[PDB]
């Protein structure tokens, strides 16, 4: 395969490293009460307990609970990583 | 022996402790019997009972693994003359020219413990403090582990300002009188610099040429061989070659420490 | 990077010094110094003979020493392109290691893949001390291995007992195959033996397998179930 | 590599054997061709390994749990034992038995005579091992002492490996019983390799192998042989592997 | 129930390892994933518009090296075939 | 006579430092079969007698490390030695009244 | 408590790098070769320094170059430059 | 010579290539040699290559391409799971041999085809394995359903009499939890090295 080598850069970093966390469970449960209420009507009792663990989960709070070092080991690692010829 | 040992009752068993000292006890009479084990390497055994200069073969620095150059496409061509042939996508460093140059090595080793200099064993790898500690001791020497602050020779007064100094006999006795704060801030400059890992301290290497101090180095084969007095080319990247040839340079330096108290005992 | 003329000037650089008055008092390592000097001859040096096969780097064959046909019958008359371009480079250069030996341990595991599964340690006794006698496989310090099985062919050909390579190395293969059999066979039967006699195995290999699988699956169970809730949702 | 040791007045041992219990030719049979052989057999085994470093004694402690790998297990056992058995023998490196000795077995054998408990000894080798096999008088955690026969590499010092009755042969309901809580208390270990705790430790190994007696002794005789070890062992060996 | 994406079927001749039943095998699998390649000037299929399109997106546009994955030469005699096979009727 | 620094550990970064975790790594070494089974010196306390201003905390951690691991040896099997080495890191009720009331 | 100027430099220079105080103070003599003002164009302002370049040399083949620079008035510069050029000495030819 | 101690040396030992140590594809057999080192070697990070291997690695197995690259860092991957499905089969006591009428390979230019088993089983078929409560015929192993029936390490055929709806059908997808009994059968080795084995479920 065709592989690319970069030129002698200043310093190897990602502009922004992406965590990748998961989504927020009040979240999620707020988007299937959503889905509910498109069917079934307004509010029927067959989403009776997703509204109540809804409300169970945004009490204290709208959401309910509140970095990935990949700059630093590129940083470290640049300088072995390279393909730079000798001094 | 074991003053603070509270021994169980003879109706009752024996507590932890004794059962403990026991198993020594077994471990230091009866474990090891059954038979000997010849011809086998034990990784301390190298720190502890390394080989003289002139015992050293060829074929005890490659299984030391000292042949073991850097890589092809990570070459100085500098080091062109020291390196055998290429083999596994890998320079192999010729051996017999490592053996001639560690011999040279070795004996401005002894030469300077001899003449009761300041040896300085540089060896900023990971593995590698333990016996360049060891070595330090063996000589009346010094060592470096944890990183080399640039201008510790250069800069001298800065930064090696403000530790004890000492006084010596023509043995190593204290002879504790008082230093003068002027006999104190002087520079106590190495007679010999001696880095295991050349490649990562260059700062090191261009102090000692400055500060116009002897210097001797692992050159392997991505390593410049012109920035030390005395190369020894060889595996600096392995653990246990590095710690071969340190070794080695610790035993020779031994070696000349002993003659000069010797001497100085005449 | 440059040769650096003053990491190996260092004595010249201090009797300067002592001559001057700079110095006062000479150092530790100056006479040591003086008694075994510096290389400082840092030079390409040209190597002649590949050490590993014994070929001949330097020299050139000449038309005068080819004088039969060559392949499609041509005689050659001239020096061709490549015996007229300057080939100092190859003299620098160092040579590419080669053994016959290489091939034949290529071969042994692309025709026994599982003798790969059999670790090796590769931290080496002392190599000077050994003293192997390859009339047979077995050997003490080493284990037998398709190294051994090599070994066994390289002994043969150079006694000519087999001449050819191919039959010294199937021979070396049948000497192994009988060992790893009777290997086999011992360890088998100390296991029935063991089992006969009242020992106790608290961990069998398959079962210490199992074992690690379930952990695993473990891990796994919970993640899968979250991912089809984030799904479903 | 595995190598005999050196033992002490070799050249004696060689031209003699020993005074009472084996001649000439049979401590060759059982020590100076045997061991031997047992030592090449586990190099053999454990030449590329990193068992190779190690001793016997520490290769068997290692071995022990793992089913597969039961001959290299088996070599280091007889390797150890063997040679344990060898210094028991030994003349000289009179000496009588140790007072404490004699104290902890009194305690252990019901207030018993060492003669009695010498004689309990060779009753068991007489009557439990059929075969090959090993004598030994142990001393556990609980400091009593108690008799271990083995049935041919069956170590002393790890119960599970005992190896302390045939189960070829027909076995009792009591035996089993113990077998099975065996069994349990290994399950419940609880270790990746699944390996108990033990502290047992050989005070007097003998060699109930053919490669001692049967040369001197015949094939029947085996009882006499081990009595006659009984008799003519080195004691200060024993007392020094005694003490805590 | 689950769905297949979240469960590696390991084949049946094959080796398995306790590793392999896990999440990171398969985000690892999902990571790591012809006649014109095979050494034949693709110049001879002008008149085979089935296999020459293969190497063409949906719309008609030709498939750029860095996707396709030829040789130079050979993806620069692919894309040849191709506009010849357009200039004429079929394709 | 020779003018000659102390310390084996001198030309590197924190001499004294080191030095003192040199001898706590021998005794380690010397007693490290010894079976296992609180009031060491702060950071500022270390400084004084190790490295000043050239302690760091990673420094202060490996130490403390160091010195509980030797701590942790069995009490009955530990030496004279090892507790000579660690003894340099060392170091009103309210009532009712009269008549029985608790004024506050 | 408290030519001059000279022998300070040789006595800090004794203790930087252990060369002889004496032969600084005597043998070797000093000439400035140039003694510019210069400036750095800072946010402050133009920031003036002085920059001083002094040989040095006993007059037996032993010579060293130096440059010393400073903010504060070119006496420190020329200080600066004769240090410099007595860590620089170099045995010509 | 030097060169000649190199080519004997256990460097020259294992016999080189480029195979991917990431192969996400079918794998029948290993594809690399296998390397241990010695706890005491691991210690002082020395593994019998070019270089220091990182502190990080705690394992003494691993497998390896490159002793250095251009990246300056061995190219390896600290696994040797190949011995142990190995171990495994030997343990399990399923002697392969060829269902093709053909003389034994061990017995009787170059073919780099596999030379019957690649050498995980150098056993012979014809014995039986005692016990204390008797001479087994039917070799018991446990194994995991998948859907075939991993077992051992190895993926292997499965057969019963009638299938178990309350076993299977109450977890659907997740049978692999749950380890069920087998029979192994026979085994069979293909062309390509593959082991093909055939297990039956025991209830
Ligand atoms: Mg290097
Ligand atoms: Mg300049």
């Amino acid at each position: 395969p065709p592989v690319y080598r970069l030129p002698p850069l200043p310093r190897l970093k990602v502009k922004k490293p992406i965590i990748r966390q998961e989504a927020n469970k009040c979240l999620v449960l707020m988007s299937n009460l959503l889905q509910c209420w498109s069917s079934y009507g307004h509010m029927s009792p067959k989403c009776a307990g997703l509204v109540t663990e809804l409300k169970s989960c945004t009490s204290e709070s709208a959401l309910g609970k509140r970095k990935s070092n990949i700059n630093y080991h590129a940083a470290r690692l640049y300088d072995r990583i390279n393909g730079k010829p000798h001094d | 022996p074991y003053p603070n040992l509270i021994p169980s009752a003879n109706d009752k068993p024996y507590s932890s402790q004794e059962l403990f000292l026991r198993q020594l006890n077994h471990s230091m009479r009866t474990a090891k019997l059954g038979a000997t084990i010849s011809k086998v390497y034990y990784p301390h055994k190298d720190i502890f009972y390394p080989p003289l200069p002139e015992n050293i073969t060829v074929e005890s620095l490659m299984s030391a693994g000292v042949h073991l150059g850097q890589s092809t496409s990570l070459w100085r061509s500098s080091t062109q003359s020291y390196i055998y042939g290429e083999y596994k996508g890998i320079h192999i460093i010729d051996l017999n020219q490592t053996l001639s140059y560690l011999k040279r090595a070795a004996k401005v080793v002894e030469g300077v413990s001899e003449s009761g200099g300041i040896i300085l064993f540089l060896g900023t790898r990971q593995g590698q403090k333990r016996g360049l500690e060891e070595a330090a001791k063996k000589t009346h020497g010094y060592y470096v582990s944890t990183r080399w602050i640039p201008g510790t020779l250069t800069n001298s007064t800065e930064i090696s300002g403000i530790w004890e100094k000492q006084e010596i006999d023509s043995n190593d006795n204290p002879t504790e009188r008082a230093l003068s704060p002027n006999e104190t801030s002087k520079q106590v400059k190495p007679d010999l610099l001696v880095v295991l890992n050349p490649t990562e301290n260059r700062n090191a290497l261009l102090e000692a040429i400055k500060s116009r101090v002897p210097t001797i180095a692992i050159i392997d084969t991505d390593s410049e061989p012109s920035l030390v007095t005395y190369p020894i080319p060889g595996n600096d990247d392995s653990l246990r070659s590095v710690n071969f040839l340190l070794g080695v340079l610790a035993r020779a330096g031994q070696r000349g420490l002993q003659n000069r108290l010797a001497r100085n005992n005449e | 990077m440059k040769i650096q003329t003053n990491a190996v000037n260092v004595l010249q650089r201090t009797s300067a010094y002592l001559k001057s008055g700079l110095l006062k008092e000479t150092p530790a390592w100056y006479n040591v110094v003086a008694s075994i000097p510096p290389s400082t001859k840092f030079t390409r040096e040209p190597r002649f003979k590949n050490p590993s096969n014994g070929h001949i780097i330097g020299k050139l064959v000449d038309v005068t020493e080819q004088p039969h046909a060559n392949n499609k019958g041509l005689y050659k008359t001239r020096p061709n392109s490549s015996d007229k371009r300057v080939g100092v480079k190859r003299l620098y250069r160092p040579p590419k290691l080669t053994y016959v030996e290489d091939r034949l341990r290529s071969l042994f595991y692309k025709q026994h893949p599982w003798e790969l599964s059999r670790p090796k340690i590769l931290v080496e006794n002392e190599i000077g001390d050994e003293n192997y006698d390859w009339s047979h496989m077995l050997q003490i310090g080493r284990p037998l291995d398709g190294e051994s099985v090599i070994q066994r062919t390289m002994y043969l050909i150079k006694t000519k007992q087999y001449g050819d390579m191919v039959e010294a190395y199937d021979h070396a293969r049948y000497e192994f195959y009988a060992l790893r059999m009777q290997e086999e066979t011992e360890q088998q039967v100390a296991l029935e033996e063991a089992e006969m006699f009242g020992s106790l195995f608290g961990v069998s290999a398959i079962e210490h397998g199992i074992q690690k699988e379930q952990e695993v699956l473990d891990v796994w169970e919970k993640k899968v179930v979250e991912e089809t809730e984030l799904m479903a949702a | 590599i595995h190598v005999v040791p050196k033992l002490p007045n070799s050249k004696a041992l060689l031209q003699n054997g020993v005074p009472n219990i084996l001649s000439s030719s049979g401590f060759k049979t059982v020590w100076f061709d045997y061991q031997r052989y047992l030592c090449d057999k586990l190099t053999l085994a454990t030449a590329g390994q990193s068992l190779e470093s190690y001793y016997p004694f520490h290769i068997l402690l290692k071995t022990a749990g793992n089913p597969l790998q039961s001959n290299i297990f088996n070599l280091a056992s007889s390797i150890h034992n063997n040679h344990l058995f060898v210094e028991n023998i030994l003349p000289s490196a009179k000496t009588e038995p140790s007072r404490l000795f004699l104290s902890k077995i009194k305690d252990s054998f019901n207030g018993s005579d060492w003669e009695v408990v010498k004689e309990e000894m060779i009753y068991r080798a007489e009557n439990e091992v059929l075969g090959q096999g090993w004598l030994f008088l142990v001393e556990n955690n609980e400091k009593k002492l108690f008799i271990l026969t083995s049935n041919n590499n069956g170590t002393p010092y790890y119960f599970p490996r005992n190896q302390s009755f045939d189960l070829n042969s027909a076995i009792s309901i009591d035996e089993f019983a113990t077998l099975k809580q065996m069994k349990e208390l290994i399950g419940k270990s609880t270790k990746l390799n699944g390996k108990v705790q033990d502290w047992t430790m050989p005070i007097i190994c003998v060699n109930l192998w053919d490669h001692a007696y049967l040369h001197d002794y015949g094939v029947g005789n085996r009882s006499k042989y081990v009595k006659n070890v009984l008799d003519n062992l080195n004691w200060s060996v024993v007392n020094n592997r005694i003490f805590s | 129930k689950i769905d297949q994406s979240l469960s590696k079927k390991l084949p049946k001749g094959t080796i398995y390892d306790p590793f392999d039943f896990s999440m990171g095998r398969i985000h690892l699998d999902r990571k790591y994933q012809d006649i014109m390649k095979s050494g034949a000037n693709p110049l001879e299929f002008y008149a085979r518009p089935r296999i020459l399109s293969r190497y063409v997106t949906s719309t008609g546009r030709i498939q750029h090296r860095d996707i396709t994955g030829l040789s130079a030469k050979n993806q620069r005699r692919l894309s040849k075939a191709i506009r010849r096979c357009q200039a004429i009727g079929l394709m | 006579r020779r003018i000659v620094p102390k310390l084996a550990t001198f030309y590197s970064a924190n001499p004294n430092h080191e030095d003192r975790i040199n001898r706590l790594e021998r005794l380690l070494r010397k007693y490290i079969k010894l079976p296992s089974q609180a009031p060491w010196i702060s950071f500022d306390e270390y400084a004084l007698i190790g490295g000043g201003t050239k302690l760091k905390p990673t420094q202060y951690t490996q130490l403390l490390y160091m010195l509980n691991k030797l701590h942790n040896i069995d009490p009955q099997l530990t030496n004279d030695e090892i507790t000579s080495e660690l003894s340099q890191y060392y170091k009103k009720i309210k009532t009712l009244d009269e008549f029985g009331r608790s004024i506050a | 408590l408290p030519k001059s100027k000279s022998a300070d430099v040789a006595a800090g220079l004794h203790k930087q790098t252990g060369v002889d105080p004496d032969y600084i103070t005597r043998k070797l003599t000093m000439k400035p070769l140039v003694m510019k003002r210069v400036s750095n164009q800072t946010g402050k302002g133009k920031i003036a320094s002085f920059y001083a370049l002094v040989v040095v040399g006993d007059k037996n083949g032993m010579v060293g170059l130096g440059e010393g620079k400073s903010r504060e008035e070119m006496s420190k510069a020329i200080f600066k430059a004769h240090w410099d050029a007595v860590r620089n000495l170099k045995e010509i030819p | 010579t030097l060169a000649e101690l190199l080519g004997r040396s256990r460097i020259a030992q294992v016999a080189n290539n480029h195979k991917p140590l990431t192969y996400t594809g079918k794998k029948f057999h290993p594809t690399h040699q296998i390397i241990e080192t010695k706890p005491s070697t691991l210690y002082r990070q020395e593994w019998g290559l070019k270089s220091a291997i990182p502190s990080k690695i705690k394992s003494r197995y691993l497998v390896y391409n490159d002793l250095d690259t251009l990246e300056r860092i061995t190219t390896f991957e600290p696994r040797g799971g190949t011995q142990w499905n190995r171990l495994r089969f030997q343990e399990m006591g399923v002697p392969i041999v060829s269902n093709i009428g053909r003389q034994n390979p061990f017995f009787k230019k170059f073919n780099t085809e596999i030379i019957g088993t690649g050498g995980l089983s150098y056993s012979l078929p014809g014995k039986l394995k005692n016990s204390p409560n008797g001479v087994i015929q039917r070799t018991v192993v446990p194994g995991r359903i998948l859907n075939l029936a991993a077992i051992g390490g190895f993926v292997a055929d499965v057969v019963f009499f009638q299938s178990p709806p309350s076993s299977f059908n109450s977890m659907g997808d997740f049978i692999r939890m749950k380890t069920f009994l087998f029979e192994i059968l026979e085994a069979s080795m293909e062309k390509n090295g593959s082991v093909s084995m055939h297990a039956r479920l025991l209830e």
